[PDB]
């Protein structure tokens, strides 16, 4: 999804974080992109993807839990907001979880990841009225036996 | 050894016989000298490369294998997973071992058996026209020349010739 | 069985080179193994040979110091390395099997050759 | 029967919520399947997915 023409009515950047430091000053991650409200307006979002790379395709994403009822006002402009995410074998519904949560990085919210493969000829779509962290970048992926993980301290 | 050849009633062996495993050493009036028997040490070398070549069959090579990874709530599955591992490393090592320790001995029984042949091999041909003397060794009646050393050494020793 | 040589060399004088040869079947062997060489337009030369179990290696007495003869038994290869090249050392070179464990006079198998040139 | 039995059943999610009107006429539905050691209560998720 390019980021300078899929999001017309929503901010772009303004969704930069202390907890995600680059340099000195708050930032935030690279392939991925927190939409928030512009002039206090957060209409509902629709977009689809179909896959014609002929290859497997991972798509990430990301959904936001505030830790008030004004952070979310502040955010998102609707207190009630929910999101889809529709596959033609994944299917899910999400809705934020509003709680107060012992600080870890200066942070008393959450953010949930989640991912998915999408197949040569197939489509994905997301809808949301809010708490979405949408996908920058996806990757095509290419398979081949004979690779692994491995942990090591030895040098290259 | 199990026949009583090699380190039994022939206690040492020679260091100045360096193409073979098994030979002979002679001595007349021309001279001494040592010489190897080749269709023995060539039977010998077949069999045990042989040995070394199956063993190595035996064993096929190793492929990518790696590790895996699991969360806080899915201890039994990894214990399950390290169960396997150390079992199947446990049962390879066994194995390993006792094939190296059982085909040892076999090994150092075969080239006691190769000796003991070659003496009575040679202690037929003479049977009346030497004396055994007691360590592997044989002393003539007659005069026995080189061509008599290379019939003995060659299984045509004629006994009638020489009475 | 099969005896391939390695590629074809060209280098220039005052080097020294290395050549190999790879046997088909098992590992281990119970036959030697010499190197012959034949320049253009004369009789072939033998050059050395090596013995399966024992290790002996055998050279003849115009190349004393400068070939030498290895094996590697578990990888099935027998190199040669020629050392001070002259531009006389630019024949073919051919690998040869021997029968028995000895190195005698009789190579019933040979390769198919190996181009050393020297300029 | 004095034997054991499987027993098995659906739920359906619609596309819209004129759909749910046309077929079910109440708008917030609800299923709830009671066991003695088997307990759920399952809500419809109305959202449109692409068409198999
Ligand atoms: C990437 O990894 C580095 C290294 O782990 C992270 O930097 C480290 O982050 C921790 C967590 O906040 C810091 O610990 C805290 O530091 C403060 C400041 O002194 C201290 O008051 C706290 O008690 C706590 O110890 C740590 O200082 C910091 N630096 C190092 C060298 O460990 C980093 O946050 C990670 N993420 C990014 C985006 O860089
Ligand atoms: C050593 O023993 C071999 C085995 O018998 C002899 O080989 C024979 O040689 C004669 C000629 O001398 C041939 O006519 C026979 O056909 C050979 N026999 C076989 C089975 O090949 C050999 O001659 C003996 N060496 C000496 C010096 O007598």
């Amino acid at each position: 999804f390019p980021k300078e023409s899929s999001w017309p009515k929503h901010s772009t950047t303004k969704g930069v974080t202390a907890a995600c430091s680059h340099a000195g000053k708050s930032s935030f991650y690279r392939n991925l992109l927190w939409l928030t409200k512009k002039e206090d307006s957060y209409p509902k979002l629709s977009n689809s993807y179909v896959n014609k790379k002929g290859k497997e395709v991972l798509v990430l994403w990301g959904v936001h839990h505030p830790s008030s009822s004004k952070e979310q006002q502040t955010l998102y402009q609707n207190e009630n907001a929910y999101v889809s995410v529709v596959s033609s074998n994944y299917n899910r519904r999400f809705i934020p979880e509003i709680a107060e949560r012992p600080e870890v990085k200066d942070q008393a919210g959450r953010i949930n990841y989640y991912w998915t493969l999408l197949e040569p000829g197939d489509t994905i779509i997301f809808e949301a009225n809010g708490n979405l962290v949408a996908p920058w970048y996806a990757f095509a992926l290419s398979r081949g036996f004979g690779s692994g993980i491995i942990t090591s301290n030895a040098s290259m | 050894g199990l026949f009583g050849a090699i380190a039994g009633f022939i206690e040492g062996g020679w260091t100045g016989m360096i193409d073979g495993w098994y030979g002979y050493h002679h001595q007349n009036e021309q001279g001494s000298g040592y010489a190897a028997d080749q269709k023995s040490t060539q039977n010998a070398i077949n069999g045990i490369t042989n040995k070394v070549n199956s063993v190595i069959e035996k064993m096929n090579t190793q492929f990518t294998a790696v590790g895996k990874e699991f969360n806080n709530l899915e201890k039994r599955m990894e214990n399950l997973n390290k169960k396997v591992d150390d079992g199947f490393l446990d049962i390879w090592t066994y194995n390993a071992e006792l094939l190296v320790l059982l085909e040892n001995e076999r090994t150092l029984d075969f080239h006691d058996s190769n000796v003991k042949n070659l003496y009575e091999k040679v202690k037929i041909q003479l049977k009346n026209n030497a004396k055994e003397i007691g360590n592997g060794c044989f002393e003539f009646y007659h005069k026995c020349d080189n061509e008599c050393m290379e019939s003995v050494r060659n299984g045509t020793y004629d006994y009638p010739k020489y009475s | 069985v099969q005896l391939v040589e390695s590629g074809a060399e060209v280098k220039k004088p005052g080097s020294s080179v290395k050549v190999s040869c790879k046997a088909s079947g098992g590992p281990f062997r119970s036959y030697a193994i010499s190197w012959v060489r034949q320049a253009p337009g004369q009789g072939p030369e033998w050059m050395g040979g090596i013995i399966p179990i024992f290790g002996t290696t055998k050279y003849a007495p115009k190349f004393q110091g400068r070939v030498t003869i290895t094996a590697d038994d578990f990888a099935g290869t027998v190199y040669m390395e020629l050392s001070s090249l002259r531009s006389e050392d630019t024949a073919m070179y051919y690998c040869a099997k021997h029968m028995g464990y000895q190195v005698r006079e009789t190579m019933d198998v040979w390769g198919k050759g190996t181009t050393v040139t020297v300029s």
